């Protein structure tokens, strides 16, 4: 089955890190796809589907994900892309980006626009504490939850907007991510195609929301590993998993990027996130 | 370590007023008396279930929530009825209809603004709080859907405090009510999404336990209310006594919910022997365990030999040693290694209390959370989607303002509930 | 030379309560003294004024009293960091003023209660703190091992496996005493089937009295807190010493109160004595301490000893020679006035690191096994500032302590 690809995803040293101690290069590096994790003792091994160097910046890493953001709208079906790492690994910078050095998301709108009778409307949001705020527009805390008589739910007074313009897409996610500048981040589009209907998702990862989150994700991907590797799903423990449902149930392709700091000092924090992601 | 009761419908209020009148003489409070306790021991920890005010007045620290006055006007209008503060009283000369959505859309939302205002007053007392207890039942309008609604926000304003519930399911055999299961689930699903403990109370159970084990020839209501009263009081009460080996809400839920779904408890009473004949005194210790643990006297419909166990609460009351205690509950998990599941070495979690209740020599309180309990929520499900099929009264609920897909949700929910517990059972 | 005592949790504030009473009786000071050197923490109010209100409650002061008032939780998670971080701050200042006030110490006499609240979690974070700020100390902790098959929070094993990970390496030398060995103990060694909790913990009290208190003691072969440390724990690893007493003989039934040397200190070999389901099924012996207390002849101990040495039924490790520490003291043990000890002029409170321990840690660590691989109530722990980490990590940290105790001896 469509098993979340992995990608990992390692940051250069910033200057005041690197000042610090020249740690980088903590894990070492066999095969595209495997990391080995060897820090001055620890040893183990982190398969994942491809890894970028730390040299890589956020242009050489946007590309794959590229290719996979214009291919959704061809899908018809949902598409998520998480993006997994300690804090300052370069989730940000992979999500939306320097302004110099723009990321995995404006290059999305760009490339789907660049294609675009299609239509797409616009969604962004935040949860925090298990509540849901509409980064979009600055006027506002609970939103609801809506549910279709089949029983799948679905986003309520969520403000949905129509994008006429590649830039306007990008601004219109920009005014809330201006917001947000701790919590969940999640960017939903809907493309329709005249009816094929596709929906792109830029999550941004980061309180016993986080730590049950967590841990129910990881619950879900094991449960779900062994019935696709082998003859119950926790999606309903948790409602962030539950909404997305559609898109992890359904068929469609979830690539999960996992950013995190080459260095030793990191080597722990580093283990969990590419924990969260995959094993060997 | 303090708590904040809530009796909300006709239910409720009856099975509270009942609960209220034993928890007085179980520390020696008398309506508009004082502290007149035989002991002094009753007195170390009253501030859980009480405010002090003036200083013979002790009042109780209980909420009666209802849309219908009659049923709070006679609650107030009996024995114990006069030492509620009248600033608890939170009625709704509304429709007291027993509909979910007129308890749980109109008539009941409109009152809900008056309960915030006082669950905060009361959560706001004094010292530490604990957690919010509800009793009610699910065949009415303001006990399953204003009762549920009312706790869906108590949840929401204090994430961090412990949710016991008393819910007195509908009774298989004979329902109270002829829309009894729609109310039922439409109010568990928010149930099991709300609250930390909840003690399924059978009406056919409770008959049959005052039939069998009880030689009473009339159980009325009050009786089979005292009944539960005493489990109650062997639950929160007791815990807020000395003992050589106590417990709290907290260390119980921490050792009796093993999954975030919520999972769903069974009170059952150790001495029940009648009165007169009966009165052996035979409850040195295994005697307390070879009742508690043996079918009839279980509290709910469903009997422990139908599903393995999960969780096991024994809370002993009386001075006893905890060698005869321990030992005895250790036998039976290796006598009836069966059904006690195979993934936990002791589902059983014991406790001691020192000062049993006032009149006893020894008791125990138990509480099991065994997978039993489908054959429960499975009969609801039946009977639910049964009538559901058809929408049998449904133009009660959606002329009150409803959605065709809330009933989907309650449906779907607490069949997966269902599930949920069968994936455990084997 | 001093050492206060912290006492934390329910069981450890109730073995304290116990403990101290045989101290003060058998030292001459009533309730209205003087002032003693332990402290007592819980996280719940009536725990601690059980003792605030029965006997000996003016013989301690406010300050060694700490309590709070929140919720205790029977999970080590919550009482680790939750709430647990919240007191560690006056905790430690009374285990720093006490330290201060003293006139140089030796050590803190740790006492908890593995499968608890407080017992695991504040402990755990207490002597994490401790180990650092008196590190130029003896770290010596009295826990109770959850008993084998009589457990009592179901969670239990969860509480050990995260409390003994945490001071494994922070602990010098802690002393472990089974809760179901001390029912059959008092079954057939007292015969009673109305042991109340105040009945056990009189038993440890007794053997703990012969521990500190007597040792601190004169007498003609005085042993001090360090050279426990140095005769009982041959490596860094807190290595687990196991508590027996010899004189377990009930004051009604049974009658043999002259019982010489080479019986009694025959009687602690025997696992039908020892105060822990740890049988010598295959553990060797690596460091004894026998500690004698009353009337004994230092040749008659020097005998009892050569035919035990010659037994071979005790099968010592192969790197151990002579692995037992002589400590002869004069002060006789002391019976409570009402209690159910025969009561005799001397005593042999022997202590001994075996590999048996691996039996107990085996069995324990199953059911943390068991349990983890379905998560149980894990979501207790890991919504109170915890995750699958730590837990794994202390998963992986107690396999090398079944690898320790197997490595140290089975083989030559
Ligand atoms: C002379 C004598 O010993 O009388 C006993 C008695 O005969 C028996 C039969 C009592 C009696 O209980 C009942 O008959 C009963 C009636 C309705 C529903 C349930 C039970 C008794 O009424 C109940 C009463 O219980 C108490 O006093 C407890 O403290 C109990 N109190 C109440 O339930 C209560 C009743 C009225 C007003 C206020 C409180 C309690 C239990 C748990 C937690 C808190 C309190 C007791 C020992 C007796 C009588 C008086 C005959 C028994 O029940 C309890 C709960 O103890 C029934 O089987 C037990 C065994 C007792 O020996
Ligand atoms: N010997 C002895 N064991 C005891 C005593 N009290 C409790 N225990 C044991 O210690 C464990 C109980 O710990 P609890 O009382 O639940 O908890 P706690 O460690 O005090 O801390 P919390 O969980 O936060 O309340 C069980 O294994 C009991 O058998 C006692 O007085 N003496
Ligand atoms: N044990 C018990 N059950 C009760 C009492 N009163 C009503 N019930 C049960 O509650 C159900 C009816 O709901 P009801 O309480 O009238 O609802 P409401 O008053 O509209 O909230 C039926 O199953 C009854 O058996 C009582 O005093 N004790
Ligand atoms: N691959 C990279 N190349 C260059 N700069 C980077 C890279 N990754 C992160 N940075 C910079 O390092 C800092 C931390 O990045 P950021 O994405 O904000 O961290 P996070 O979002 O993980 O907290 C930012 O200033 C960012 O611009
Ligand atoms: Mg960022
Ligand atoms: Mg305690």
């Amino acid at each position: 089955s469509e098993k979340v690809k992995v990608y990992l995803r390692i940051r250069p040293f910033l200057t005041s890190e690197l000042d610090r101690q020249e740690d980088q290069g903590c894990v070492c590096i066999e095969n595209t796809e495997t990391l080995v994790l060897q820090a001055p003792q620890a040893t183990h091994k982190f398969t994942f589907s491809q890894i970028f160097g730390p040299e890589v910046g956020q242009v050489a890493f946007f590309n794959l994900t590229m290719k996979e953001m214009v291919k959704d709208v061809l899908k018809g079906q949902n598409w998520l892309i998480y993006t997994y790492g300690v804090t300052n690994s370069g989730k940000t910078y992979t999500i939306q980006g320097t302004s110099k050095d723009a990321g995995i998301l404006p290059q999305s709108l760009a490339l789907i626009f660049n294609s675009l009778r299609f239509s797409v409307w616009i969604s962004f949001f935040e949860i925090y504490n298990e509540l849901l705020y509409d980064l979009l527009e600055p006027p506002s805390q609970t939103l609801r939850l809506c549910e279709d008589q089949n029983g799948n739910p679905y986003v309520k007074d969520l403000n949905w907007i129509h994008v006429r313009d590649v830039e306007e897409a990008w601004k219109l996610l920009k005014v809330g991510r201006k917001n947000q500048s701790r919590s969940h981040s999640i960017f939903s589009i809907r493309i329709l195609h005249l009816p094929k209907i596709s929906e792109l998702s830029l999550c941004d990862l980061a309180a016993g929301n986080i730590n049950t989150s967590l841990h129910t994700l990881g619950r879900c991907i094991a449960a779900l590993r062994q019935n696709q590797q082998n003859r119950l799903i926790p999606f309903r423990d948790s409602k962030l998993t539950r909404v997305f449902q559609g898109f992890f149930t359904g068929r469609g392709r979830s690539c999960m990027i996992v950013n995190v700091n080459p260095c030793a000092s990191t080597y722990d924090e580093t283990l969990h996130a590419a924990k969260f992601s995959a094993l060997a | 370590r303090e708590i904040v009761h809530i009796q909300a419908g006709q239910c409720g209020n009856q099975i509270g007023a009942k609960f209220w009148e034993v928890i007085s003489d179980e520390h020696g409070i008398d309506p508009t008396g004082s502290y007149h306790g035989d002991s002094d021991l009753q007195l170390e920890r009253i501030n859980v279930y009480y405010n002090e005010a003036a200083g013979n007045k002790y009042v109780p620290r209980a909420i009666l929530v209802d849309l219908e006055p009659g049923t709070m006007d006679s609650v107030r209008s009996g024995p114990f009825g006069q030492i509620f503060r009248p600033d608890n009283f939170v009625f709704g000369q509304s429709g007291a209809g027993n509909n979910w959505a007129k308890g749980h859309y109109t008539e009941g939302a409109e009152l809900v603004d008056s309960v915030l205002d006082v669950v905060r007053k009361e959560s706001e007392s004094c010292d530490c709080l604990q957690g919010f207890q509800l009793t009610h039942s699910l065949g009415g309008g303001t006990g399953s859907g204003m009762g549920t609604l009312l706790i869906s926000k108590i949840r929401e304003e204090y994430p961090d405090r412990i949710m016991n519930t008393f819910s007195v399911v509908p009774s298989p055999k004979v329902s109270d009510t002829v829309v009894e299961p729609y109310n039922a689930t439409l109010s568990v699903h928010q149930l099991v999404e709300n609250t930390d403990e909840t003690y399924c109370i059978d009406n056919e159970a409770l008959y049959d336990i005052c039939f069998r084990t009880l030689k009473l020839t009339t159980p009325t209501y009050g009786d089979l209310n005292h009944l539960v009263s005493a489990t109650m009081s062997g639950v929160t009460t007791c815990l807020r006594f000395p003992g050589q080996l106590n417990a709290d809400l907290r260390k119980l839920a921490v050792n009796m919910v093993p999954f975030p779904r919520l999972h769903f408890f069974m009170p059952g009473f150790a001495p029940l022997t009648s009165r007169g004949s009966q009165q052996y005194r035979a409850l040195t210790v295994p005697e307390l365990t070879q009742q508690m643990f043996d079918a009839k006297n279980m509290m709910a419909a469903c009997d422990p030999r139908h599903g393995r166990y999960l969780t096991v609460a024994a809370v002993f009351r009386g001075r006893m040693s905890m060698k005869e205690v321990d030992e005895q509950m250790l036998n039976v998990q290796n006598k009836n290694s069966s059904y006690f599941v195979e993934w936990i070495p002791n589902n059983v979690k014991t406790a001691v209390c020192d000062i049993p209740p006032r009149g006893l020599k020894m008791s125990a309180t138990f509480i099991g959370n065994s997978t039993a309990i489908q054959e429960l929520f499975k009969r609801i499900s039946e009977q639910f989607t049964a009538m559901f099929r058809r929408k049998a009264f449904l133009h009660w609920y959606t002329g009150e303002g409803m959605d065709e897909m809330e009933f989907t949700e309650a449906e779907s929910n607490m069949n997966d509930l269902v599930s949920e517990y069968q994936q455990y059972q084997d | 030379r001093e050492c206060i005592s912290i006492h934390v949790g329910q069981a450890g504030v109730q073995i304290g309560n116990a403990c101290w009473e045989l101290y003060c009786l058998e030292h001459g000071i009533q309730p209205d003294g003087h002032v003693p050197r332990a402290v007592f923490v819980d996280l719940e109010p009536t725990v601690i004024d059980e003792v605030r209100t029965g006997t000996y409650r003016q013989l301690f002061h406010p300050e060694q009293l700490i309590t709070g008032k929140e919720d205790a939780a029977n999970n080590y998670a919550r009482g680790h960091y939750t709430i647990g971080k919240e007191i560690i701050d006056l905790v430690l200042d009374r285990i720093r003023k006490l330290a201060d006030q003293c006139t140089g110490l030796q050590g803190f006499s740790v006492f908890h209660s593995f499968g608890g609240g407080t017992g695991s979690g504040f402990t755990s974070l207490l002597m994490e703190r401790l180990s650092v700020d008196y590190g130029k100390k003896s770290k010596l902790e009295f826990s109770i091992y959850p008993a084998p098959q009589v457990s009592t929070a179901v969670v239990e094993p969860y509480n050990s496996i995260l409390t003994t990970h945490t001071t494994l390496e922070h602990s010098d030398c802690a002393f472990m005493v089974d809760n179901e060995a001390i029912y059959d103990i008092c079954r057939r060694n007292l015969d009673i089937e109305r042991p109340t909790y105040t009945n056990l913990n009189r038993l440890i009290g007794q053997i703990v009295s012969s521990i500190t208190a007597s040792l601190r003691f004169d007498g003609a072969l005085n042993v001090d807190l360090t050279e426990f440390q140095t005769n009982l724990v041959p490596y860094p690893r807190g290595h687990f010493p196991l508590a027996t007493y010899a004189p377990v003989i009930s004051a009604e039934k049974a009658y043999h109160e002259q019982l010489s040397v080479a019986e009694i200190t025959n009687a602690c070999f025997e696992p039908a004595n020892q105060m822990v389901k740890c049988d010598p099924r295959h553990g060797k012996y690596m460091a004894c301490c026998l500690l004698y207390r009353g009337d004994v002849v230092p040749k008659d101990v020097n005998a009892a000893i050569a035919t035990i040495k010659t037994k071979r039924t005790i099968q010592f490790v192969d790197w151990c020679p002579t692995g037992f520490k002589v400590g002869i003291n004069y002060e006789p043990p002391t019976v409570v006035p009402g209690g159910d000890l025969a009561k005799v002029q001397r005593a042999v409170c022997m202590l001994s690191n075996t590999t048996a321990i691996a039996e107990a840690w085996a069995r324990l660590d199953h059911k943390f096994d068991l349990m983890y691989a379905k998560r149980a109530f894990v979501h207790w722990y890991v919504g109170e500032g915890m995750e699958e980490g730590e837990f794994s990590e202390a998963r992986e940290d107690m396999a090398a302590l079944e690898k320790d105790y197997e490595e140290v001896g089975v083989d030559s």
